């Protein structure tokens, strides 16, 4: 009642209104998934057209934060995209002068922590509408999983899921998870998890998933270095993502 | 509802605000004053008000300029934001332009400083009228000055507690004093008239009229005890 | 009604208005009668300014304010409300002059008033504004005619009407249509203005009037904006007289 | 109400977060004062519940304000801490602009100012504590002792309780107390502060906090070998009066 | 109600939304310190748990600020992260400052000012944290303190504070050994969080932990968030795995 | 309702009700009284005594602003702490600027001004103390230019003049009997015992210099604050007068 | 103009400082302190710019005062000379200056040991047991370590420093007017008579 | 400029100058180079003109300001540190301070302090400031002593401006006497330089050069 007319005061139970109903809206969203393996990391998610004319595929839901790190989100579509133009800006400044080339997974999960934590503190400011997954690969703590909450708190992972079919996706994935999975093994699990949630539609035009896995020299845009690292994050494009999609 | 009753930034279904409306009975609760003018002067006689006969009455004629001035009807807090403000204008125009402020001129900068109260939802809103006189270029004038900040050029005109034969009085005699130029003997004798029949179950006493005065060839000055108790 | 949506300015209702606006449209019906008229070489602005006591002081009190010397603006509703929104108007219109040493186009002040009274909506400790504002004079393209709603809506008119009395106003101008398809030439428009208000006072009257009468027009005024007064006006008011009888 | 904020007064002329910060005071830890003629014994109850609870570390509830002028307090704990270090780095300023030690008449006006300020505004609340300050100067031997209001509220008492169950001790504390002498026994005016204190602890002396100041910035904070030393003298006297007064009845 | 700011007082002369943030520790994990002369043991529990949880390789509730002072968190963890944050901040400017290390005490005291300054000032919530504070200072030694959500202070040789803090604490003052051992605080805890926390056999992957010593490794103190499977040994100690 | 929750609500008497209030504030406090004559002002006061405890003589209630300006006072201190402070800095900024006395009308001036802020800004009138003042002082001192004045500083409208004028909880029967009493041929002395005389009547307290404080402006001696003994010898001679009589 | 001198001896430090102040040409007075106490166990003689030594030396003094105080057990020799260095550093990057060289001699209780540090107007903090400034160390630091004896008393330490002193106005054509000879240890801090 | 000060046992003497120099010209000869800043504490004006006269009377506005608030005299050292704080904020914008401050109170004793613009507060019992502080420092310091009588003390400081105004080339103008007691400040008169030197020359026997 009160304890989500203002934000200052709690339920006797813990925890704002304000919060719980963040999750609510993060439910009303598409269901995304991510699957840490070994040797990989997959993220998935399904685009909603809403309109037979309109196009899903001029604006994917799978968005670099920088070159090796992609994020998805579950939850309100214009909540997401300015959240997304912060998370490009303060990696640039927090850690590509501080090691001169991009951040960290781990760094940039506390710094986006904390402006989802600044929106719960004070009345007269709300909560985002999202839950986000941030995947991505560094060579410090190697592959990684988060899953970001509007609370203002993070969790690391190794498979979770979030969204509308998020409950049925859960116990799904905790049977078919095993210690050694492949990349193209994590990829066979994840169409199949959000398969649950839409099915009569299914096909690799209206679901996007995409990996985190090696280097792409040839998404750098250079070569003739030897130390170089191209971008950790790669997209299927809508063929191969049939290819695997066959392979079920 | 009479949900507008406590919002300033927030229409009442008439178009108004209550608030506005409630800074008119200020003015009915307020002392009167009687304004009135002719061509070559203009005059404002005030009731001083005393709570018992230990007080020494209250100033209800304020000295704007030596050649301009005002008195009130209505709250007196609200009637000192707004006189520092009026005097700081006038020497204003005599410091940078070596002019005198028009009486028009002057009252269109207090109308948008009503207003801007009113537009915000913080400070007071005001809720005192001012009978403003003034000699310029263009004779005396006399502006009846609202707390909404509506200006209104007249001939005569009363604000205050029971001002409504103020105006009868003037209404008359409206064209006598028009004539009369160049005698600030009448001028003076016709406000003192006029706020007998506006006050009732009161009478005038010598230390209850306060009488100021500026014209073309009276400065603005200040008449009390024996230079008012001979227009009694 | 409750529920909001009227409660503050932010809010919305799911009808697709806002009953906050909805009031300060009945403040500009119940403040006195302005028209504007367009002309194909001028504007005429005329105002009915009620006398309520003769205490008032004639030609006086007006609601006619110049901008320039060349953009006529006259305004109905809440008299120290109208005052103020040309005050500001006023500034706007210094600004321009400075930086690009040109008198302002009628169409650019169009779009720089609107821009004030729509920041008043979008802050629920700002009150919007409760007056619309006739407006218009000659400049490049010759002469226009605007008005702008208290909504922050605005259109271009050739003949425009507000306040109390603008029911019969509205049926003079549309006889205008007919009657000349340049929408009058500008002369003979000070004389219409003056017959126009006339109608208008006749759903006023227990009172009476005063009728202030201003134009701006390209050869008949010289580009420049000056008040209808003196033998042209009494003409204008002998012109009225005769044709309501 | 009155009580949605700090710009609403009652009809009475109360302001209700004022009332209810006096409630407050109430709820933490006793304080008693009592001057002497070359002494000022400012005394405070320590809460201890479990024995893991230490008593050197954790914090005294006598704060040195300077070297010569001492603060004890009673009210919120979390409240007062903003009180104790604001007050301290105000005593150092003092002797940095003039160059003179912390005048006690000067020092309650100035914190009593800190809580006024607050209550002023309304966008900000004052502390739920109020304050003995007692001390002395180098140029006096008259002693000072200081009461703070939640209010903004400066008040000069002879001899004071505040804090929890104060009521009761602040009628044994009139009748000894005289003002035609006050205790110039410096040894009896803590054994005065030790029997109110006593009243409001029930069984303590590790749970009497006694800390002593007298002129010339001589500063001590008693150990607790003395302050249960007190009690059996304490104990001795009160015990010993009890049976004379049922011997007074036999005699009749 | 009062509810609207923090400006306000209730009839108590506290405020409704310091109870609120009382009770916000009461929903969350349960947390530990037992201070012993030969070093300080921190414990928390997690209050989440999956199988496909990262927690083997993570901590969350367990945080060194700096090489000496680690602490421990029962709360909302979203409240939590701020503040940390603050409090190593704070350190940090006493090593640049000072050239030392801060004391206990201050930290711990600054960070309770902050706090209050929250309830103070402005409609802005209080933060309902209860945080353990180890420490060390070569003037007091060791010193274990706890800092309220209300915003105060208090020394401490052994405390638990989060869910069930009442039964804990009758627990561990019973067991209290005079002199104590770094090895009984290690023994102790896992005892004590055991009976209050929901499952009936405790393990590793759902335990933090950090032990502070400078009675091995003398004149220089080296803190330790133990590794998972070292949590498994002690665990095998106490008998319950 | 809407109408005791904010600064910025008139009511139907056009006023703030926040003001009201803060009289009622004066009224729970003690009683003081001033009474000026041709021969100084005489400001006496009230206090409580509830403690053999209370030290009521080792604080202030008589107050000097200046060196020949005085004040009683009633109401919170809190109030009055704020008044005083800025008080003394008015007259102390005078004597900076000119090398002069300040007179007395300006100095009550000053502390109306500060009395105004209720609230949180204004146009005109920047604000920062968010509260109505919950004190009044009596202002008493000398010009040269008028002679003595005595001044009531009003904390919810403007200043007025007195001759003599009481405050606080006896205030009501203190003002009858000062009509009927106040004349101006009565000397320094019979100004002193006056004040005693009505004191004693509203107090619910024997009359005893444990609970009162005289003081006077005499410009001659500068402002006094008087000694216990003197006042103790006068509450004798008070008695003694009205024994016989 | 304006010497500080310092000696570490193995149980107090000892710090000298002149007494004379010259302003224009003019010596204004032949008894002027120029030394103050932080605490009562650690004591910074200062010498530098015109007027910054006492703007300097108040505002040094109360900082030192207040932490000693809010801690409530007086702060090591080795905080307090870091925390007056800093200060400082911090005002040469400024758009106002002090420029102000001292010395700390405090007796650490800590660690039981005499510690004498050298802070430099510059603003660096290093710890030697012969530090000096402006002029006096281009003539001291070769006295103090001639004769120095790896061990040291407060005895032999006065004798030496006396010496020191006798030199200094022999070379330059300064007058010093004698200097005051505030002997820090763990007693606290007292003033004795010296040459 | 010679304005001088010296403690006593029966107080302090100030003995000042009257003359001002602007140039090689004269400004004045009449100006008093005491500024009252209260009737306990008297400053000097040495150094700008301008500026010591301004914050002196600024400084008085401290004075009155700390009896009002505290109701306690204020302390001599109390006065002179507030100047010291003052004069340094307004450093680097052409300041100047060359003033004095005595007074003697129950709490303290006799005290002067010297106040400079740089902020410097030196203390003494004898200073000189000024242009001319020199001359005034040779003849006082060898006939200085503490024990001294007070017409004596006066007679003192008299011809510490009579030697000082007649060898120095911005100096003389007439004599300014005042004695601060714990009572404050006395005024002892005006003698003018002009007439004076004559009658000093001969009753010493000193001056021998000129034979009027």
């Amino acid at each position: 009642d009160r304890y989500s007319f203002s934000l200052t005061t709690f339920s006797p139970s813990g925890k704002l209104g304000q919060i719980d109903y963040a999750l609510t809206a993060v439910k009303q969203g598409v269901t995304s998934l991510g699957i840490k393996a070994t040797n990989g990391v997959v993220i998935a998610t399904e685009k909603k057209s809403s309109s037979p004319l309109a196009m899903s595929e001029t604006l994917s839901k799978v968005s670099l934060l920088t070159p090796d790190i992609g994020a998805v989100y579950s939850g309100m579509g214009p909540d997401y995209r300015v959240l997304v133009d912060k998370s490009r800006k303060v990696a640039h400044t927090s850690y590509k002068r501080i090691y001169g080339e991009y951040p960290p997974t781990k760094l940039l999960v506390s710094e986006v922590a904390k402006i989802m934590q600044e929106a719960t503190q004070s009345g007269g400011v709300r909560p985002f509408g999202v839950s986000l997954l941030i995947a991505g690969h560094d060579e410090f703590n190697g592959f990684s999983l988060y899953q970001v909450d509007p609370s203002g708190s993070y969790f690391p992972w190794k498979a979770t899921a979030i969204g509308k079919g998020s409950v049925a996706a859960k116990t799904f994935l905790e049977k078919r998870w095993n210690d050694e999975l492949e990349l193209e093994d994590a990829i066979h699990i994840a169409l199949l998890t959000l398969k649950e949630s839409v099915e009569g539609e299914f096909n690799g035009d209206t679901i996007e998933l995409a990996i985190i896995g090696d280097e792409n020299p040839d998404l750098l845009g250079y070569t003739g270095i030897p130390t170089d690292k191209g971008p950790r994050f790669r997209k299927l494009t809508s063929q191969e993502i049939n290819d695997r999609l066959e392979a079920l | 509802r009479n949900n507008y009753d406590g919002d300033t930034v927030t229409f009442s279904p008439t178009g108004r605000l209550f608030q506005v409306e409630y800074a008119l009975e200020a003015i009915k609760q307020g002392s009167v004053t009687v304004g009135l003018r002719s061509n070559t002067h203009a005059v404002l006689v005030a009731l001083k008000r005393n709570a018992d006969e230990l007080s020494s009455y209250q100033k209800k004629i304020i000295k704007c300029d030596e050649h301009m001035g005002l008195s009130l009807a209505g709250l007196a807090p609200d009637a000192r934001v707004l006189s520092n403000y009026l005097r700081q204008q006038c020497n204003y125009s005599s410091l940078v332009f070596n002019r005198k402020l028009a009486v028009e001129r002057a009252g269109h900068l207090l109308c948008d400083k009503a207003q801007k109260n009113t537009q915000s939802y913080g400070g007071r809103p005001y809720g005192v009228g001012l009978l403003i006189i003034g000699y310029d270029k263009s004779g005396a004038h006399l502006l009846e000055f609202q707390p909404s900040g509506n200006v209104t050029e007249l001939y005569g005109t009363a604000i205050g507690a029971r001002s409504q034969g103020a105006k009868t009085y003037l209404e008359r005699t409206l064209d006598t004093f028009i004539k009369i130029d160049g005698n600030p003997d009448e001028l003076i004798k016709a406000g003192v008239e006029a706020i007998s029949q506006s006050l009732r179950d009161e009478s005038l006493t010598v230390d209850n009229l306060s009488i100021a005065i500026v014209g073309k060839d009276t400065p603005f000055t200040i008449y009390d005890g024996e230079a008012v108790a001979k227009y009694i | 009604i409750g529920t909001g949506y009227d409660l503050s300015n932010s809010v919305f209702s799911p009808d697709g208005r806002n009953f906050q606006v909805e009031y300060a449209v009945k403040a500009v019906e119940n403040g006195t009668t302005s028209i504007g008229i367009k002309c194909n070489d001028g504007v005429v602005f005329a105002v009915e300014k009620l006398i309520t006591s003769k205490l008032l002081v004639p030609q006086k009190n007006v609601k006619i304010q110049v901008v320039d010397r060349h953009i006529g603006c006259v305004y109905s509703g809440l008299i120290p409300d109208g005052r103020h929104l040309v005050n500001r108007g006023r500034e706007e219109a210094a600004s321009f002059k400075k930086l690009y040493k040109t008198p302002i186009p009628i169409p650019a002040f169009a779009d720089r008033l609107g821009q004030y009274v729509q920041a008043h909506t979008l802050y629920n400790s700002v009150r919007p504004f409760g007056v619309s504002t006739i407006f218009g004079g000659v400049d490049k393209n010759g002469a226009h005619l605007y008005m702008l709603e208290p909504s922050g809506s605005y259109w271009g008119y050739k003949g425009a009407a507000t306040g109390k009395g603008r029911q019969s106003a509205k049926a003079e101008l549309e006889k205008l249509v007919d009657h000349h398809p340049e929408g009058l030439s500008a002369r003979e428009a000070v004389k219409q203005a003056a017959k126009i208000i006339y109608l208008a006072h006749e759903d006023n009257k227990e009172k009476d009037f005063e009728l202030e009468i201003s134009w701006c027009s390209l050869s008949e005024t010289n580009g420049l904006h000056k008040f209808v007064k003196g033998d042209l006006l009494q003409e204008a008011i002998d012109f009225a007289q005769k044709e309501i009888n | 109400g009155y009580d949605r904020a700090l710009s609403i007064f009652s009809p009475d002329g109360h302001i209700f977060q004022v009332e209810y910060a006096l409630e407050a005071v109430k709820r933490g830890t006793c304080a008693v004062g009592v001057k002497g003629k070359n002494c000022v014994v400012l005394g405070c109850e320590r809460r201890s519940t479990l024995k893991l609870q230490d008593t050197r570390i954790t914090p005294s509830k006598v704060s040195k304000i300077d070297s010569h002028v001492v603060l004890s307090f009673s009210g919120l704990n979390a409240d007062s801490r903003i009180l104790i270090e604001k007050a301290r780095v105000e005593a150092q300023s003092h002797r940095l602009t003039l160059e003179d030690p912390v005048t006690v008449e000067y020092l309650t006006r100035y914190v009593a100012g800190v809580q006024q300020r607050y209550t002023q505004s309304g966008g900000v609340r004052p502390f739920g504590v109020s304050t003995l300050i007692a001390g002395f100067d180098p140029r006096d031997d008259e002693p000072k002792l200081y009461q703070t209001e939640p209010s903004g509220i400066y008040s000069s008492w002879s001899a004071q309780t505040i804090g929890r169950n104060s009521k009761t001790v602040r009628e044994f504390l009139e009748k000894n107390y005289d003002r035609k002498e006050p205790p110039a026994t410096v040894e009896e005016c803590v054994k005065l502060t030790v029997r109110s204190l006593l009243e409001v602890v029930q069984t303590g002396a590790k749970n009497i906090e006694i800390t002593v100041v007298k002129p010339d910035s001589d500063i001590v904070a008693l150990s607790s070998e003395e302050i249960n030393q007190y009690v059996t003298q304490i104990e001795q006297e009160k015990q010993e009066q009890q049976e004379q007064d049922k011997k007074k009845k036999s005699n009749h | 109600r009062y509810d609207s700011r923090t400006t306000i007082f209730s009839p108590e002369g506290r405020l409704y939304q310091v109870e609120y943030a009382l009770e916000s520790i009461s929903h969350a994990g349960t947390a530990i310190g037992i201070m012993a002369s030969d070093g300080i043991v921190l414990a928390a529990e997690r209050k989440v748990t999956s199988t496909l949880l990262e927690q083997d390789t993570s901590t969350e509730k367990l945080y060194k600020l700096n090489d000496k002072i680690a602490v421990a968190v029962a709360g909302l963890t979203a409240d939590a992260e701020i503040l940390i944050n603050t409090a190593r901040i704070h350190a940090q400017n006493y090593l640049k400052t000072y050239n030392e290390d801060i004391p206990v005490e201050i930290l711990v005291r600054r960070l309770s000012d902050i706090k209050q300054g929250y309830t103070q000032h402005g409609g802005l919530r209080p933060f309902g944290v209860s945080f353990i504070y180890a420490g060390y200072d070569d003037r007091y030694g060791y010193q274990l303190y706890t800092s309220n959500p209300s915003g105060n202070y208090t020394g401490w040789k052994a405390i638990s504070v989060g869910a069930n803090t009442s039964a804990a604490q009758t627990l561990l003052q019973m067991d209290y050994k005079d002199d104590m051992k770094v090895d009984d605080a290690i023994e102790l805890a896992l005892k004590t969080l055991s009976k209050t926390t929901d499952s009936s056999a405790l393990t590793y992957d759902r335990l933090e932990f950090a032990t502070i010593r400078k009675g091995a490794n003398d004149g220089e103190v080296y803190q330790k968030i133990f590794k998972p499977q070292e949590i498994k040994d002690i665990l095998v100690k106490t008998g319950i795995t | 309702s809407e109408y005791d929750r904010g600064v910025s609500t008139f009511s139907p008497e056009g006023r703030l009700f926040q003001v009201e209030y803060s009289l009622e504030a004066i009224k729970l406090g003690s009683t003081a009284i001033g009474i000026a004559t041709k021969e100084g002002v005489v400001l006496g006061v009230e206090k409580r005594a509830t403690s053999p405890l209370l030290e009521s003589d080792s604080i202030e209630k008589i107050v000097e602003i200046d060196r020949h300006i005085g004040c009683a006072m009633s109401g919170l201190t809190a109030d009055a702490r704020s008044m005083i402070e800025h008080a003394r800095t008015a007259a102390v900024t005078h004597n900076l600027y000119y090398d002069e006395d300040i007179n007395v009308e300006s100095l009550t001036q000053s502390v109306c001004d500060l009395a105004l802020r209720f609230g949180e800004g204004a146009s005109g009138e920047e604000r920062l103390m968010s509260r109505p003042f919950g004190v009044a002082l009596l202002i008493a001192g000398h010009d040269a230019d008028d002679g003595y004045q005595l001044f009531h500083a009003e904390p919810s409208g403007t200043f007025y003049r007195y001759n003599a004028k009481a405050i606080g909880s006896g205030s009501e029967g203190a003002q009858a009997e000062l009509l009927n009493e106040w004349h101006s041929s009565l000397t320094l002395k019979e100004a002193e015992l006056l004040v005693l005389k009505i004191l004693k009547q509203v107090m619910e307290e024997k009359l005893d210099e444990n609970n009162a404080q005289l003081s006077c402006i005499t410009k001659q001696d500068g402002f006094k604050i008087y000694d216990n003994e003197k006042t103790a010898e006068l509450i004798k001679e008070l008695k003694e007068k009205e024994a016989a009589e | 103009m304006d010497i500080i001198l310092g000696i570490r001896v193995q149980d107090s430090v000892i710090l000298a400082s002149s007494k004379a102040v010259t302003r224009g040409i003019s010596v204004l007075k032949d008894s002027d302190d120029k030394t103050r106490q932080l605490s009562p166990h650690t004591l910074m003689s200062f010498a530098g710019e015109a007027g910054d030594t006492v703007q300097f030396a108040e505002y040094i003094q109360a900082n030192i005062q207040l932490y000693s105080i809010r801690e409530d057990y007086e702060l090591s020799p080795q905080a307090v000379s870091s925390f007056v260095r800093q200060e400082l550093a911090k005002s040469i990057r400024s758009r106002r200056p002090y420029q102000v060289n001292v010395l700390i001699g405090g007796y650490d209780k800590k660690k039981n040991k005499p510690e004498l540090y050298q802070i430099d107007y510059l603003g660096t903090k290093v710890e030697l047991p012969y530090g000096a400034h402006g002029y006096s160390g281009f003539y001291t630091f070769s006295l103090l370590d001639h004769h120095y004896r790896p061990d040291m008393t407060t005895e032999e330490g006065l004798d030496l420093l006396k010496l020191c002193v006798q030199e200094l106005e022999k070379r330059m054509p300064m007058d010093f007017k004698g200097v005051i000879v505030k002997i820090v240890d763990k007693d606290g801090i007292r003033q004795v008579d010296d040459f | 400029t010679t304005t001088l000060a010296f403690r006593f046992q029966g107080g302090i003497i100030v003995a000042v100058d009257s003359r001002a120099t602007a140039g090689n010209w004269v400004a004045s000869q009449t100006v008093k180079k005491v500024i009252e800043i209260n009737p306990f504490l008297l400053g000097t004006m040495a150094g700008g003109a301008a500026d010591c006269q301004f914050w002196e009377t600024w400084l008085g506005s401290q004075c009155r300001l700390h009896e009002l608030r505290e109701k306690e005299r204020i302390s001599v050292a109390a006065a002179s540190k507030i100047l010291s704080n003052l004069v340094y904020q307004y450093k680097g914008a052409g300041l100047s301070m060359g003033t004095m401050i005595c007074g003697y109170t129950r709490k303290e004793g006799p005290t002067i302090y010297y106040v400079d613009s740089d902020g410097t507060r030196l203390k003494g019992d004898i200073f000189c400031v000024g242009s001319g502080q020199t001359f005034a420092y040779g003849v006082l310091d060898s006939n200085y002593k503490w024990d001294l009588s007070v017409e004596d003390a006066l007679y003192l400081g008299k011809r510490s401006i009579l030697a000082a105004a007649h060898r120095d080339a911005y100096s003389g103008g007439s004599v300014n006497l005042y004695h601060v007691t714990e009572d404050g400040w006395i005024y002892h008169g005006n003698h003018d330089v002009g007439e004076l030197f004559w009658k000093v020359k001969e009753e010493e026997g000193s001056f021998n050069n000129v034979i009027g």
